[PDB]
């Protein structure tokens, strides 16, 4: 079988059925802070310095990390 | 404190502080009196 399914390369494993040499021809099958709730820097006078500039906040639990992922 | 508000590099600073020791600041002769003994006046 050619490993050309759209889900190939994901962490989730699906149990599907197939009768053809191409994996994408297979059935959908079945599978077998929170990133969306605006995770605070802590969940994942203050001063954030970057380059030659500094802003002043207050708490790290007041900084949202979009989708829980740092650049 | 530079390396607190800005991003800094490492500088191996060996600039001396000796010339500002009070001894060097003061041990230089200075005028403190002008005395005159004229013949006339």
């Amino acid at each position: 079988e050619n490993s050309n399914s759209a889900s190939e390369g994901s962490t989730i494993n699906y149990t599907t059925i197939n009768y053809y040499k191409d994996a994408y021809a297979a059935s959908a099958g079945r599978q077998d802070a929170p990133p969306l709730k605006s995770p605070s820097a802590e969940a994942c006078v203050a001063q954030l310095t970057i380059g030659n500039s500094t802003i002043t906040t207050q708490e790290a639990a007041n900084i949202v990390i979009a989708y829980g992922e740092w650049p | 404190s530079d390396k607190n508000l800005i991003e800094t590099r490492c500088v191996l600073n060996h600039h001396s502080t000796q010339e500002t020791a009070i001894g060097n600041f003061f041990s230089r002769a200075g005028l403190v009196s002008i005395i005159t003994m004229p013949t006339t006046g």
